[PDB]
């Protein structure tokens, strides 16, 4: 699977609108993701049952496919809905950590703080992680979305501590109520630098 | 050619918020900006109309914050003496 | 593990009933499944640990040998034992199903319509699949049982579109309430077909 | 692969503890490892997000400083402390059961019988298991521990008849409420014995 | 590059008093100051985003005992289009 | 450097009595005034802070007969980012 | 320089707890000591704003359940003067 | 590296029961004593964190025989920054 890349090839057109749909039902998955793609000609990226048994849905291409892709969801969903998210532009970082749960083992040298955020849905984790990269330049190092840890959703952002500051103010900010708790660790012990889910 | 988008601010510092989130929320190319004295800026982005219907509705919801908006407008397709004599960037 | 197949070989006797236990405690799972191999020498498929806590015990034989030990098996369960089946010939498409979770990849050319179903618990998921194929000439796709979604469990069927209605509403009939959210699509999209969970 | 075995080479100082947390959150789950491994040098072992969304923490090292870092960790945690567990020495038969969820696949001739014991949570497993280690000369099997499973977590002692009702004593007090069921089959069928799990 | 800190005063005496205020109270760069005509002045510092965090804070309380503030308000990461177009101290 | 007073009024004629009265009333350097439009105009003297801390509330009282004074400060010691980077008199 | 955190304690154990609290609470550079005579010592950090204003916040935590907190106070960007005349180890 | 543990003592004779106290009950090391004027001196032990601990529950039932403890506290890890910049007897 390559479709789950940043930028798209030479020969591609540029895809950078994203759709995230969480569902309380696999039946309605299949039927809000056939109806979109029967509304809009939307790359369906996943369609994939995951833990709690929730369904979880992501869809890619040009900013009005995605939103009429998504309008045509949400019109046709309910009544099992989750939860919704249709961001215009996804950060470049973001594209990488949406196929598997891709934790991270080595952080850099002068890689000061750590942020470690879960949210009890999916769609505000992938809002969160993507409205605090936009904010702060940070660098998210892992993430997992709803796979083994029935529904709930993490990720860990690092950077310089002011900066993963005003990532914190940011994701409190877009979360609100989605929010599960947060953590803003200052500087970890050397024995947690990467080296940090295992 | 690609699309037009604007924000007219009272104050600097709402235009260059309402630039940001422009910027940020969608993908769009910031072009430049224009002081028309009296403390009017309006910045201009120009890119696809899809994007930049999606950059001034969260660029009128940020500027709003910090300031006050005179005016959003978006143009699908402006024509080419628009580009050719207003300066939008995309001159000839 | 050539106990999965639906016709035994020939130096073996035939064994064409299904006997299924849904278990809530684990302990008493591998007791009830102690006590009904103790009472009449049912073959025994399976004995796993899915998720939400459940376990599943599948037993095989001829239909007077997995009834009796089924019997015996709803006397000691009780009062933990969450769902029962007793299928006195389980249909030839089922067997190679209910080890690991097949998901379709590819599909046959005039396959006209598709349709998801899911229960609440396996036991509703197996007995609604199994009287569905038995009365419609329908084929099935995929099939999960409650492994990673939490005690849930789906399948798909295929086929032609009053097929697929007809099979639907003997689902609908078979299961009663265990039946989650049944969904019909009269023309999946040419997007879509085959490439169903990915 | 190689910091569970229950003793150490001679280069090496021996880690008998064991500080074992099981939280309902992991963002504070991993602030809490944090501050215990800034309060005391604890070898930690692992630090894993399991099913029901809960975080996994086990540490070895000597006795003051898993107990230093236990203190440490039972602070930052004071709410979203599910179980604790501090085991001053910890069985030579429990080390290589932890990690790696390991089923067993045959067992010996002249075993007899087998009891089976599943908790709620990890920790009362894992305390009850050294618990009845300790007092009884059983073989543990296998062990679950809240992988696939959604929190709850299980394990399975053998041996003569006698031990294993003893093991019984101690583990339906030693556990408390945290019990769910606790089988003691005295003679489990031929098709049965060492594959219990399958 | 830095995060941004922005006051903007209905003068310039308000402005000259908040950017020394900003400029004191961190560690901050004063890349200098913007006219839009009409008095609306724009006193623009740089630097780290706890650092502008604490000195437009500062700057503002130090500077509406004098005259009106029309927005302060810190940029934590400006996008790189908005350097490189609107005239912020740090265009390459 | 060395302090610093200014004199923001709406109105030139004001600003020419404020830089009168500051410079005779006391011994600064009157280094001149910034425009910003709309007629806000600052006069800008730079002295010891005991002679511009006088001038500059013996200016205010004696050009708030011709003008509405907009603002009045003293700094006692600009900081060397206000200095080297906004116009007032002594740029290295 | 660079920003400035310190606790004043009555009591040298106080301080080293204190010191410990602030070297693992955040990232900074424990430069020494400072004694007064009295019982009263003070542990000196520096760093950038946004360590020191957590880690002195996290000494002060960690010093009232030993000794007895004087003073915890943190001073964004102190003159070159104070860094010139005080022992404060960042003497150019 | 080894821990730490410090007693805080109003006189110099109740360290030094304390200190004397201490390495004959466990095995700590004395590795010298701190001075801080007024009164209070600070006898320090370093040992793994099964040494210090049970030391100076010996300590400081001795030191309140012959007089005031100010502050008894155990820390099982000193950091690096500590352990190099405190006269703590383990800085390389």
């Amino acid at each position: 699977p390559e479709r789950f890349d940043a930028t798209p090839p030479a020969g591609e057109p540029d895809r950078p609108a994203l759709g995230v749909l969480e569902l309380t039902s696999i039946a309605r998955g299949i039927t809000v993701a056939d109806a979109a793609l029967k509304r809009a000609p939307s790359l369906l990226l996943m369609s994939r049952p995951v833990s709690s048994g929730k369904h979880l849905l992501m869809m890619r291409g040009q900013v009005a496919e995605v939103e009429e892709s998504m309008i045509a969801a949400r019109e046709i969903a309910g009544g099992a809905l989750l939860d919704e998210l249709e961001l215009p532009y996804a950060h470049e970082q973001l594209w990488r950590f949406l196929d598997a749960p891709v934790v991270a083992d080595a952080w850099e040298e002068d890689t000061e703080s750590v942020i470690i955020v879960e949210t009890a849905t999916v769609c505000a984790a992938i809002d969160s992680a993507d409205a605090a990269l936009k904010t702060a330049p940070v660098v998210l190092r892992d993430m997992r979305l709803a796979i083994g840890i029935a529904g709930k959703a993490f990720f860990t952002l690092t950077g310089e501590l002011a900066d993963v500051e005003a990532a914190a103010e940011v994701v409190r900010e877009r979360c609100g109520a989605r929010l599960l708790e947060l953590a803003c660790i200052a500087r970890p012990v050397d024995e947690l630098r990467g080296r940090l889910f295992f | 050619a690609d699309a037009l988008g604007m924000i007219e601010v009272r104050g600097f510092v709402g235009m260059v918020e309402a630039a940001d989130a422009m910027v940020k929320a969608a993908k769009v190319e910031l072009i430049g900006y224009e002081k028309t004295g009296g403390g009017y800026v309006t910045a201009v982005v120009r890119g696809d109309v899809a994007a930049v219907k999606a950059a001034t509705e969260a660029g009128q919801r940020a500027a709003e914050r910090v300031g006050e908006v005179v005016a959003v407008h978006v143009i699908p397709r402006p024509h080419v003496n628009v580009d050719a004599a207003l300066p939008l960037g995309r001159t000839p």
